[PDB]
RNA sequence: UUCAAAUGAGAACUUUGAAGACUGAAGUGGGGAAAGGUUCCACGUCAACAGCAGUUGGACGUGGGUUAGUCGAUCCUAAGAGAUGGGGAAGCUCCGUUUCAAAGGCCUGAUUUUAUGCAGGCCACCAUCGAAAGGGAAUCCGGUUAAGAUUCCGGAACCUGGAUAUGGAUUCUUCACGGUAACGUAACUGAAUGUGGAGACGUCGGCGCGAGCCCUGGGAGGAGUUAUCUUUUCUUCUUAACAGCUUAUCACCCCGGAAUUGGUUUAUCCGGAGAUGGGGUCUUAUGGCUGGAAGAGGCCAGCACCUUUGCUGGCUCCGGUGCGCUUGUGACGGCCCGUGAAAAUCCACAGGAAGGAAUAGUUUUCAUGCCAGGUCGUACUGAUAACCGCAGCAGGUCUCCAAGGUGAACAGCCUCUAGUUGAUAGAAUAAUGUAGAUAAGGGAAGUCGGCAAAAUAGAUCCGUAACUUCGGGAUAAGGAUUGGCUCUAAGGGUCGGGUACGAUCAACUUAGAACUGGUACGGACAAGGGGAAUCUGACUGUCUAAUUAAAACAUAGCAUUGCGAUGGUCAGAAAGUGAUGUUGACGCAAU
RNA sequence: AUGGUGAACUAUGCCUGAAUAGGGUGAAGCCAGAGGAAACUCUGGUGGAGGCUCGUAGCGGUUCUGACGUGCAAAUCGAUC
């Protein structure tokens, strides 16, 4: 239901007590009006709503999945 | 460009009834659908609203008053005589 | 293709007609165009200085 | 034959009043120990249609001398009382429009409205739209009042039942033809359940006294004696006369 | 009646048991004499009036 | 053309029954129930809407913060501003004016 | 209605394919309320039943099938019903419902023998039943079954009760700051008592806006047609509840101080009780963008293979229009001797009893977290066969959704989607029929009587008598016109212009002019006969269900009668009984 | 005669709900204009009134004294209304 879109807040949510599942979608989207682009939506399902955090930079993108806690039950698309 | 020669408001019920009860409504319709002065705060703005009801649509005080009428003349009178009588009282 | 033609203004003699004049396009819908565009010249003659007020609201009355 | 109308009417069945959309009963504050010995003020909160009724009706409210709270109250508006008045009400209040008063504190001539038949019955006399009692007079010792009813009687009562100073409100609906049968369908409608009337003449024996015979026709005096029974009085009950009024009436 | 009581229900479902052949093999018993089951309701020859 | 049924047992058009038609995902009609519309709060002195306040059906609103329910002032979410600053006025000056008639009538106690 | 195939002992009637039609979104479509009660669905299957048949069935036999914290019931109150202290009655029982009654239960404090006795102060509200259309806490989309689904599965929410910790906020000026103000907010203590709001409310009219539908351009796809013609015809291109931000007519605040009166609606209402102007505040209906959410669904293409049935790709985009249609909603306006429910329940405010920090307190109306949500209904029909009429009866029976053309139109007539194509059949076409049409000349001579039938009709223009309550009579009467095609003319929106015009996009309406045809054109459909008088009821309205619709009844209007409550009229066997009466002569009752 | 059972039809009241194509007419109110010495009188708009009117659905049941009259039917069917 709700999104996210401060980078620390959600580091900071994907640790919290009852969050144990989590999802990283894949969306080819286009840029501006010329090209295209990749962007990425992290979702952790904390237990009475789904936070979605869309990262529209590959860059960003790939980083931040490092950071990902290591015991999380990440689902790759 | 006048519209009728002299049923007014009263036209609506075309020949039905009879010309003397269609004059007897259209004056006592022209009575309770005007436009009186409100003596509290001086705008002609008391329209009634159900009989012996009447309201002010700016400012909001609602008087009692005449079927279809603000005021009647024997509530007139009957104020004056109040006057009057109480004026004694104090005198 | 008939829309078309109607487009063209074929098709709408007397002998197409069936519907009286008003209840085809009533005569109270004509006046609101009518009188909202009259309103609103007025309103953009005014709000430029080509108008002045006084002779805005006497146009404003007699429109 | 059959049970005529007027007597069914009694059992209240299909002809009791229509009651759901009315404000409450009418009626003056309980005359307590304030209105009488002094005064008690409320302010007109709202004046208001009551279905079936004729007159508006006046909600005023007071606050209780003997706990906190504000209790409220329904008058029958005088005409020119209004919404944001203060009401006063009691054996020491002052001779205004809208305030209730004991018919022994008020000079003669003083007109009232919704008047008690003994005191604390919380109002009875002229209550109806239009309608109010004229004071004509007073007797100090063994304090009545003597009053005009709307009715033209006279009639004497004590001293210390209350009345509200003025006429009630809605004067002269009665003066307005109603025009047609519908008019009279919403009047009624709101009311109970006696209209319209079908005329005994134009039912069957069975049915009335008048009903029957090959013409209309009532076939016998239609002035009723007062010592008929049920099933009798149908018609001009104990008329003293009969015909068309001529001449001046009013009581001398 | 589309939304019912229990009660109704309750008898519904009495009736739905009730309603299915005599039970051959009574038949072969000593002495029987029923042929065949002569209480048999059906939806559209008879009513329940509840 | 895609037409549309209520979706509870209730087939008539009443106040509780209204509808609205809505697209769903599958890209097919669909009807949508629909609560009455929430009216706005009222003034107590005047009857004016009040300006500041949620509007919410009745039980709906323990559902919700109490900033929902009113404006900082005295009498908040229950008069208007203007309604409190005729009672603030009105009550100052007749407080003011008992002072005045007592002072009087006092002189009157000890001048006649 | 028809051809063929398949199945079967058997085929006009079953199944499948083809063809011809129909219902024509006011449905022969898609669902429901009452009622039925398994009729639903599968398998088997024809003795009876389906007024021919039967391999088919709502039949017969045997089985399967109805899943809920959120949909209903349950709760609330309505007309009304109805216990209780009582009062009548031989009594079955009648009356009364807050009444002539000693009518009861909550909040916490008092206990640290202990479990709950008394200590305050309240509150005197005095049953209960009565709505599956009124009121009302909370759920949505996708998928799934032979037959259930807002109920299962997937995913995403929300309400109510109960538990509670962590963060945040608050406090040394203890119970927050900010804004002149309308008021802002992530929070920001609050008992008794009081008060306010919500729940909560008629009808019609135009206007404004939303939604879905309808019309339509570009593009990316699939289909159809192609002797000829058509950059063509048809079709797919979708986005739920919920959540963040944003968004409004109305209303309101600050500045200001108005005649040359201004502002202003389609509808004439507003201003020194402060307009117009400028600047702000608020409701969040509704819409926008994002989250949900492309992973779904929709449409294609490319390989795989008896199989479960897969696998892999793509694309699912950008716009236009309006007195359109339906529905919703707002700001207004008309109307009344009519002014158009109640209760449960929820919140707020006034109040300030009380409780509470600095060596550390207060806070669960802020966030996040944990647990639980019982009971009954849920299948299907809802009607020219599942209900009521003895029946699979041309009858009756409450309701929501509603596409294109023509046209004023929810009319008639043709059509798309969906659904039907069921109603014994074959061969002939005598009389007499029923139902549908036409007739030369005459034109009511027929007949009790123009009964029946015929005639008239739409729209635009022209023209319209007696009489009248001046509103009508009136479409009075009487006339002309009306197709096709091809042109001209008039009626609009949006923009930048120092402190006269230009440029652009999008709509049928109306009028006039040519041309043209076997003089036809409201070309089918649709659609008033008119006039002069007499009798009679004023009118609209009402009744003899099933031989009388009328001049009968009603009505407004007129007039008469009774009555001031210790009453008039009327109910009851009686009564501490009842209707009018939530009443009061501008009223109730009776003619 | 005595004691019982019915307002599922229907009559009337009450409570709570629901429903009703498209046209014709053009009442009050309101704006602008014209005449007149004056009193006052006219014209064009706007507006959208009515137990108003044409006419579906609805509700009704007038005529054919039509159909049927061992019926589809113990009151129906058709046209007209
Ligand atoms: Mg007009
Ligand atoms: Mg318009
Ligand atoms: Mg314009
Ligand atoms: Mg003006
Ligand atoms: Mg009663
Ligand atoms: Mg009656
Ligand atoms: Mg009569
Ligand atoms: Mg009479
Ligand atoms: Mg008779
Ligand atoms: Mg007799
Ligand atoms: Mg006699
Ligand atoms: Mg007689
Ligand atoms: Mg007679
Ligand atoms: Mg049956
Ligand atoms: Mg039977
Ligand atoms: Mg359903
Ligand atoms: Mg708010
Ligand atoms: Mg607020
Ligand atoms: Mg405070
Ligand atoms: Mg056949
Ligand atoms: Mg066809
Ligand atoms: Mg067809
Ligand atoms: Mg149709
Ligand atoms: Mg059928
Ligand atoms: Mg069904
Ligand atoms: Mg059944
Ligand atoms: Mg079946
Ligand atoms: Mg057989
Ligand atoms: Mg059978
Ligand atoms: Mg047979
Ligand atoms: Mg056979
Ligand atoms: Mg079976
Ligand atoms: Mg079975
Ligand atoms: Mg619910
Ligand atoms: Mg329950
Ligand atoms: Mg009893
Ligand atoms: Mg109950
Ligand atoms: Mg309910
Ligand atoms: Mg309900
Ligand atoms: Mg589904
Ligand atoms: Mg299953
Ligand atoms: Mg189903
Ligand atoms: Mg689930
Ligand atoms: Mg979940
Ligand atoms: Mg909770
Ligand atoms: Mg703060
Ligand atoms: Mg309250
Ligand atoms: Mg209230
Ligand atoms: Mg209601
Ligand atoms: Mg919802
Ligand atoms: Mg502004
Ligand atoms: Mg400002
Ligand atoms: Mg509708
Ligand atoms: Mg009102
Ligand atoms: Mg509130
Ligand atoms: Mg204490
Ligand atoms: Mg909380
Ligand atoms: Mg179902
Ligand atoms: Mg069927
Ligand atoms: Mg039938
Ligand atoms: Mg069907
Ligand atoms: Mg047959
Ligand atoms: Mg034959
Ligand atoms: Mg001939
Ligand atoms: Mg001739
Ligand atoms: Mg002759
Ligand atoms: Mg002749
Ligand atoms: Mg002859
Ligand atoms: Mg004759
Ligand atoms: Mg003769
Ligand atoms: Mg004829
Ligand atoms: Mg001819
Ligand atoms: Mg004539
Ligand atoms: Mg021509
Ligand atoms: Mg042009
Ligand atoms: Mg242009
Ligand atoms: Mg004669
Ligand atoms: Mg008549
Ligand atoms: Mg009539
Ligand atoms: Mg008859
Ligand atoms: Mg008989
Ligand atoms: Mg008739
Ligand atoms: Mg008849
Ligand atoms: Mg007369
Ligand atoms: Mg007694
Ligand atoms: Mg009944
Ligand atoms: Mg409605
Ligand atoms: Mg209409
Ligand atoms: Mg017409
Ligand atoms: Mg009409
Ligand atoms: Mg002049
Ligand atoms: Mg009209
Ligand atoms: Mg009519
Ligand atoms: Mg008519
Ligand atoms: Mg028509
Ligand atoms: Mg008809
Ligand atoms: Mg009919
Ligand atoms: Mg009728
Ligand atoms: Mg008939
Ligand atoms: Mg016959
Ligand atoms: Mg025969
Ligand atoms: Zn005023």
């Amino acid at each position: 239901a709700r999104e996210i879109t401060d980078i620390k807040q959600f580091l900071e949510l994907t640790r919290r007590a009852d969050v144990k599942t989590a999802t990283v979608k894949i969306n080819k989207k286009l840029n501006k009006a010329g090209k295209p682009f990749r962007q990425t939506k992290f979702k952790v399902r904390g237990s009475s709503s789904l936070y979605t955090l869309v990262i529209n930079d590959a860059g960003k993108a790939k980083k931040l999945i490092q950071s990902l806690p290591p015991t999380l039950k990440v689902n790759r698309l | 460009a006048k519209r009728t020669k002299k049923v007014g408001i009263t036209g609506k019920y075309g020949v039905r009834y009879g010309s003397s009860l269609r004059r007897q409504v259209k004056k006592l319709e022209i009575q309770q659908h005007a436009r009186y002065d409100c003596s509290f705060c001086g705008k002609k703005t008391v329209k009634r609203g159900a009989a012996g009801i009447w309201t002010c649509s700016c400012c909001k005080k609602t008087v009692a008053g005449g079927a279809y009428t603000v005021s009647t003349a024997a509530a007139a009178t009957v104020r004056s005589t109040i006057r009057r009588l109480r004026e004694m009282v104090e005198a | 293709a008939h829309a078309q033609s109607k487009r063209e203004g074929r098709h709408s003699g007397y002998g197409k007609r069936k519907g009286t004049r008003e209840a085809r396009l009533p005569s109270q819908v004509v006046w609101i165009r009518r009188l909202r565009v009259l309103r609103r010249l007025l309103a953009k003659y005014r709000d430029a200085g080509k108008i002045d007020k006084h002779l805005y609201h006497v146009l404003y009355k007699e429109s | 034959g059959r049970v005529i109308r007027n007597q069914r009417k009694g059992a209240g069945s299909i002809f009791t009043s229509h009651t759901r959309l009315r404000q409450g009963a009418a009626k003056l504050r309980t005359l307590d120990y304030a209105e009488r010995h002094g005064y008690i003020r409320g302010i007109v909160k709202q004046i208001v249609h009551d279905s079936g009724r004729g007159a508006p009706l006046a909600k005023v409210v007071f606050r209780d001398p003997y706990k906190y709270r504000l209790r409220e109250e329904i008058f029958i508006a005088n005409e020119g009382v209004h919404t944001g008045q203060f009401i006063y009400a009691g054996k020491k209040a002052s001779l205004n429009v809208g305030n209730v008063l004991p018919l022994g504190s008020v000079p003669e001539g003083t007109i009232v409205s919704n008047v008690e038949e003994k005191p604390g019955d919380r109002g009875a006399l002229a209550r109806a739209s239009g309608n109010y009692v004229i004071i004509i007079g007073h007797n100090p010792d063994e304090n009545k009042t003597r009053v005009r009813l709307p009715s033209g009687a006279k009639k004497v009562i004590s001293s210390d039942a209350r009345g509200v100073i003025g006429v009630i409100a809605g004067g002269g609906r009665v003066d307005k033809p109603l025009l047609k049968a519908g008019r009279a369908f919403h009047k009624y409608r709101l009311k109970r359940n006696s209209w319209p009337k079908t005329r005994g003449v134009a039912m069957n024996p069975v049915d009335h006294p008048h009903g029957g015979g090959n013409h209309q026709h009532i076939g016998k005096a239609s002035t009723i004696s007062r010592g008929a029974v049920s099933g009798q009085k149908a018609g001009l009950i104990a008329a003293r006369r009969t015909g068309l009024l001529r001449g001046s009436q009013k009581t001398q | 009646a589309a939304q019912k009581s229990f009660r109704i229900k309750q008898k519904m479902a009495k009736a739905k048991k009730q309603n299915r052949p005599l039970p051959q093999w009574i038949r072969l018993r000593t002495n029987n004499t029923i042929r065949y089951n002569a209480k048999r309701r059906n939806w559209r020859r008879t009513k329940m009036n509840i | 053309a895609q037409r549309v049924t209520f979706r509870r047992r209730n087939p008539y058009n009443t106040r509780s029954n209204k509808i609205k038609v809505v697209k769903t995902p599958g890209g097919i009609l669909r009807a949508q129930h629909v609560k009455k519309l929430a009216t706005r709060p009222k003034c107590g002195d005047c009857g004016s809407a009040l300006q500041g306040i949620s509007t919410l059906r009745p039980r709906q609103y323990a559902t919700v913060s109490k900033t929902h329910k009113t404006v900082s002032r005295a009498y908040g979410g229950s008069r208007c501003a203007n309604c409190v600053k005729e009672r603030i006025i009105r009550a100052f000056l007749i407080e003011e004016q008992k002072i005045v008639k007592k002072v009087v009538k006092e002189q009157t106690e000890a001048a006649k």
